[PDB]
């Protein structure tokens, strides 16, 4: 739902 | 001005990009990575500028700050006086396709069958059908729904990669790039055409473009539309002429993404490049055609008429649409 995957 | 550094996914796309780069007098140059996620990382680091992405990858890129720049626009169903570059995009129809001879396979009997997907995390091949299946089964265990699949990008030892075939030498099984024989729209449709899978999750155009002599490729050249059916969500089966009434979803068109700070430059360079190499471009077909790749949809879909300007300088959420973004977020709660 929130942050960059990297 | 600066050169624009495109990111190519896998060696076939790299080959095409290098031809584009030669033809453009290095106004465009090429970085290459093995997967679309890795290209998104090169762009985040500033080591490439841009690439064109399916909507599911636009979601990954947009959560990381990259923005949509121009969208693919294919031939539109309705006449329009508008120039392709100013025409609003009409999404594409995600569909579930089976062989007509596989009688009695419907949406409601997909459990334990063999499936063909464009790749994990793509719109029609994965997010829309697996999102619907998690919802309808009330279970996150989507990795045990089909008996076997080809879902490029999944673990290669898992049942989700058991049908994948890799490259000529049988290496790179399940990698999510054009080296995997069953990657992408045309690879997943081939997986169904060859009866490796019972069902393929692709888009409407894929079926039409690879049947009835529209493709001269060996695996496609004999396929007849009438030998395929679409699966509708109410459990019926229709001919592939009926996609407007038997689809899983309407998907946002693939689009070019970049960092914000390079979006305006990427946009300017691309509008000039398609004027040279696009459909009716000054140097296409004589020198180079940016939206051809012998049906293999390398860098852009081969059915692209142009890249078109976006309305309302949209964020990635606005370009994907709230409904789809919320569907992806729900699905990614599973894993
Ligand atoms: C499903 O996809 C096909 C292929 O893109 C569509 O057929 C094309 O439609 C355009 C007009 O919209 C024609 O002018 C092309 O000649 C058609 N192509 C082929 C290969 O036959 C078809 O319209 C799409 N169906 C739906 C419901 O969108
Ligand atoms: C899977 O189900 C969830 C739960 O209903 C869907 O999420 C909803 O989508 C609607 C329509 O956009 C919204 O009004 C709701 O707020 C969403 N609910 C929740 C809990 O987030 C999702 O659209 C479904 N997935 C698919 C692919 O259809
Ligand atoms: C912007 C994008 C595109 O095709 O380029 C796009 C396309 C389609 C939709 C859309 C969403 C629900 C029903 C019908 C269409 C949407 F919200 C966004
Ligand atoms: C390279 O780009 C520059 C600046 O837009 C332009 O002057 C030149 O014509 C371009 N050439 C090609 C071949 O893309
Ligand atoms: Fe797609
Ligand atoms: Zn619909
Ligand atoms: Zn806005």
């Amino acid at each position: 739902l929130e942050a960059c995957a990297f | 001005y600066t050169r624009v550094v495109w990111c190519a996914v896998g060696p076939e796309e790299q080959k095409k990009c290098q031809q584009w780069s030669q033809q453009s007098g290095q106004n465009v140059t090429c970085a290459t990575a093995s997967t679309t996620d890795d290209c998104i990382v090169l762009v985040l680091k500033g080591e490439a500028d841009a690439l064109n992405l399916d909507g599911g990858y636009i979601y990954t890129a947009g959560k990381c700050g990259l923005v949509p720049v121009l969208a693919e626009n294919r031939k539109s169903s309705k006449h329009s006086s508008l120039d392709c570059v100013l025409r609003p995009t009409e999404g594409y129809l995600a569909v579930a396709v089976v062989k007509k001879a596989n009688e009695g396979l419907t949406w409601n009997s997909l459990k334990d069958k063999k499936s063909c997907h464009t790749a994990v995390d793509r719109t029609a091949g994965w997010n829309i059908p697996m999102g619907l299946i998690v919802n309808q089964t009330g279970s996150c265990a989507f990795d045990e729904f089909f008996s076997q699949s080809c879902a490029p990008g999944a673990d290669p030892k898992s049942r989700l990669c058991a049908l994948c075939a890799g490259d000529d030498q049988g290496l790179d099984k399940c990698v999510p790039n054009s080296k995997e024989k069953y990657y992408g729209y045309t690879g997943a449709f081939r997986c169904l055409a060859e009866d490796v899978g019972d069902v393929a999750f692709v888009k409407n155009d894929t079926v039409w473009e690879n049947t009835n002599g529209e493709s001269t490729a060996d695996w496609a050249k004999n396929l007849k539309r009438e030998d395929f059916r679409l699966l509708c969500l109410d459990g019926t089966r229709k001919p592939v002429t009926e996609a407007q009434s038997c689809h899983l979803a309407v998907a946002p068109n693939h689009a070019v993404v970049s960092r914000s700070d390079r979006a305006a430059h990427v946009e300017q360079v691309l509008l000039h490049q398609q004027a040279l190499f696009g459909k009716n471009g000054k140097n296409c077909p004589d020198k180079f055609c940016l939206f051809k790749s012998e049906t293999k949809n390398l860098l852009f879909n081969d059915n692209t008429e142009c890249l078109a300007k976006l309305g309302g300088r949209p964020t990635y959420e606005e370009y994907l649409g709230t409904e789809y973004v919320t569907a992806i977020a729900n699905l990614k709660k599973c894993s």
